[PDB]
RNA sequence: GUAAAUUUAACUGUUAGUCCAAAGAGGAACAGCUCUUUGGACACUAGGAAAAAACCUUGUAGAGAGAGUAAAAAAUUUAACA
């Protein structure tokens, strides 16, 4: 019954990710005591 | 002693890129055995959840998981809520595993399965061809084919 | 694929990069040793007939 | 119930009390949450991963514009991990 | 990962404060990797609408590295539309009237002609020299590598490798040099 | 002794290949956090405590660049939109996942 | 100072210096003999 | 190796032409000049040489959120002489 319009995206998944999506910190490593690049400390 | 080939370190003497040394063989395959028997007992007691797989299907290749949904261009010759198993798996993997075929999987390793739910047809395509100033003016309107394919389950035995 | 893997995929994608970084060390090291040492383990092809 | 997430279909209030009552009655030290990842800070868009841990050991990591809301959306992915309810589970079986 | 959907899309979505050094280095390849990361070039969901940019704090701009004569060849030209506007500096007399400008103008220059070049140099961050203020010390994640090695000097290469440098030719006896 | 990446900061990857040689079978467990690599986390006598409840209103060029500032963009992106765009846009668009 | 592409000793006092990214032609002796070259 | 050619019947329209490569002629061994000849392309599509008629790549038509390619990015820094 839908209507036969123009579909976006020709798949349709509700669970994209299983490792977790990208966030910026994927891939960066830690750092001793979570410093700050220039902190004094 | 200096080696009839020894250069002193200059800036350009030696490659910029670190040397890389390769592990020997044979620990390396008894490497391989110890980690293809480790993801097989993963798979044995069920260490997975929520499997995902990258299937050529129609000319495309699609990253599928179970319930889900994928439009194919084309009429598949099947009845509306068919069964079929998708075959050619590229890859299959979940969280913490993936496995990788050389360029398939085996189909006693990895089965896919997909249910057709929907024949329909695509929305109306416009070609429109225009030269100008030879009169030249052409309108035809195009209507896709399409199939609505349901992905079920991804399955994975223990054959490594 | 590829692209969809790097952005839902990460440890998958990381995988990759690896199998293709070991991949390209193979081909250096059978480039440097020239000879006929063995071909290594993921330089082997999968021969259809 | 397919496509939809535990806290959406079941609304609660405190996320960080349920999980400090639910590692009491499974016998766990109580969490401690400590900032493991931040961005920003003094901007007006911050980024903060704020980890749960117990006994030095993680369980939990969770995103929020402020430390408050990162802590409770940490406090939810506890939730999620100790009640079986993660994304990645294993899908119904039909 | 299980966050909420808002969570997961704000920690997919944020920007990052990257800081990069100047300190005889190449301004052009410090505009390459600030272009890259100011465009958002850098991240797996990159789209031009998207509007992924990260902020890059780039410091000791003035002391940066021109390889060759690049200080007496190079001409920045500008026209104040007057008659007469018409002025063109040297990359020299142009550091020394502004010590950011050689940075800003090359970003500038590898940025993409669209309307959304403004807003990604709004994002960058230049200072002349080792001072940053406090509030961008404190959103700094990621100090980048640095793209030049810093050719090291012949007064601090320490003993150890001077004598392990060999001797190449032996000099005559009665040389005055 | 071989990695073929740093093995520090998204997963611990081996690679492995099948005694057939026909499949490479791929283990990536996640990296965590370490507690030592994290961080702690942050921290009238005879009237009310009045609610301190000012709100200037800036005139159009100040608050356009005070939020400019505020959110590192343009005045282009702050400054209105006619009738025109502002009924062209979709109040209704569609929505997936 | 005479420009000239081609610079031509026309003493032995003479000298080609290059300075200034040019080379020159300077005699001490015979101060008409000096050239330019462009 | 290929599948077209001639004849028979019936007509229109084109018969104010551009550059490139080659052999020439006129002119200045000028012209985005003029004149012939051989051959391309253009007056039809697309990609490249920045924009682009004529240079290079490539032609037979549609849908695709697949893939292998073709052509395709200029290099150079020079004067001591007993
Ligand atoms: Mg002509
Ligand atoms: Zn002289």
């Amino acid at each position: 019954g839908l209507d036969v319009i123009r579909i976006r995206k020709p798949f349709h998944t509700d669970n994209p990710s299983i490792q977790g999506q990208w966030h910026p910190f994927t891939n960066k490593p830690t750092t001793f005591r979570g410093l700050r690049p220039r902190e004094v400390q | 002693s200096y080696l009839p080939g020894y250069v002193p370190k200059t800036s350009l003497s030696s490659p910029p890129w670190p040397e890389v040394v390769l592990p020997d063989p044979v620990e390396e395959t008894r490497h391989h055995a110890e980690v293809v028997k480790k993801v097989n007992e993963m798979i044995v007691t069920g260490q997975y959840g929520r499997l995902f797989a990258v299937v050529h299907f129609a000319s495309r290749q699609w990253k599928v998981t179970s319930e889900d949904l994928i439009l194919i261009g084309n009429e598949l010759d099947l009845a509306c809520g068919e069964r079929i198993r998708l075959e050619k798996v590229l890859l299959v993997g979940a969280d913490n595993f993936t496995l990788l075929g050389k360029p398939l999987l085996g189909k006693d390793l990895v089965r896919v399965e997909a249910t057709v739910i929907e024949k329909t047809e695509s929305w109306p395509r416009i070609i429109m061809r225009f030269r100008k100033r030879k009169n030249f003016k052409k309108k035809r309107i195009v209507t896709t084919p399409q199939t609505v394919l349901r992905i079920n389950s991804i399955e994975i035995a223990p054959c490594l | 694929v590829l692209a969809d893997l790097a952005i839902y995929e990460p440890k998958t994608f990381k995988s990759l990069a690896a199998l293709a970084s070991r991949r390209r060390h193979e081909g250096f090291a059978a480039a440097l040793g020239d000879g006929k040492e063995p071909e290594g383990i993921f330089s082997r092809v999968v021969q259809y007939h | 119930m397919t496509g939809k997430e535990l806290f959406e279909m079941w609304k609660i209030i405190n996320p960080m009390g349920l999980l400090v009552e639910e590692l009491k009655k499974r016998n766990v030290s109580a969490p401690e949450s400590r900032l493991t990842r931040q961005s920003g800070g003094t901007t007006a868009l911050p980024l903060y991963f704020v980890g749960l841990y117990c006994d030095k050991k993680l369980i939990a990591e969770g995103p929020g514009e402020t430390v408050l809301v990162a802590e409770e959306e940490a406090a939810r992915v506890a939730l999620r991990k100790l009640y079986g309810f993660t994304e990645n589970r294993r899908p119904w079986n039909y | 990962s299980s966050f909420s959907r808002a969570p997961q899309q704000w920690a997919t979505f944020a920007r990052i404060w990257y800081l990069l050094d100047g300190k005889m280095q190449p301004p052009g390849k410090l505009a390459a990797m600030a272009s890259i990361r100011l465009q958002g070039l850098h991240k797996p969901v990159y789209h031009a609408l998207s509007d992924c940019g990260d902020h890059v704090v780039i410091m000791n701009t003035r002391h940066i590295a021109f390889s060759g004569n690049k200080w007496e060849q190079k001409v920045y030209s500008s026209h104040t539309g007057y008659p007469g506007g018409f002025r063109q500096v040297t990359a020299a007399q142009l550091h020394l009237r502004d010590p950011v400008a050689i940075v800003k103008l090359a970003i500038y220059g590898m940025l993409p002609k669209n309307l959304h070049r403004r807003t990604m140099m709004e994002r960058l961050h230049l200072f002349p020299d080792e001072y940053i203020p406090e509030d961008i010390l404190k959103n700094l994640v990621e100090e980048l590598p640095q793209p030049r090695k810093i050719p090291k000097r012949l007064d601090e290469y320490t003993q150890e490798e001077i004598d392990a440098f060999p001797r190449l030719w032996t000099p005559p006896e009665d040389y005055r040099l | 002794t071989y990695s073929p990446l740093p093995d520090d900061y998204n997963c611990n990857v081996e690679l492995a290949l099948t005694s057939d040689g026909r499949t490479i079978v791929c283990y990536h467990p996640s990296v965590d956090i370490p507690y030592e690599h994290t961080k702690p986390i942050p921290r009238d006598q005879v009237l009310k405590t009045r609610l301190e409840e000012k709100v200037e209103h800036l005139e159009e060029g100040p608050m356009i660049e005070q939020l400019s500032k505020m959110f590192f963009t343009t005045k282009h992106r702050w400054y209105p939109h006619g009738r025109y765009h502002r009924c062209r846009k979709n109040l209704n668009p569609p929505k997936d996942r | 100072f005479k420009n000239k592409t081609v610079l031509k000793k026309r003493c032995k006092d003479c000298y080609l210096v290059k300075r200034r990214g040019r080379w020159y032609v300077y005699c001490k002796t015979h101060p008409r003999h000096k050239q330019r070259q462009m």
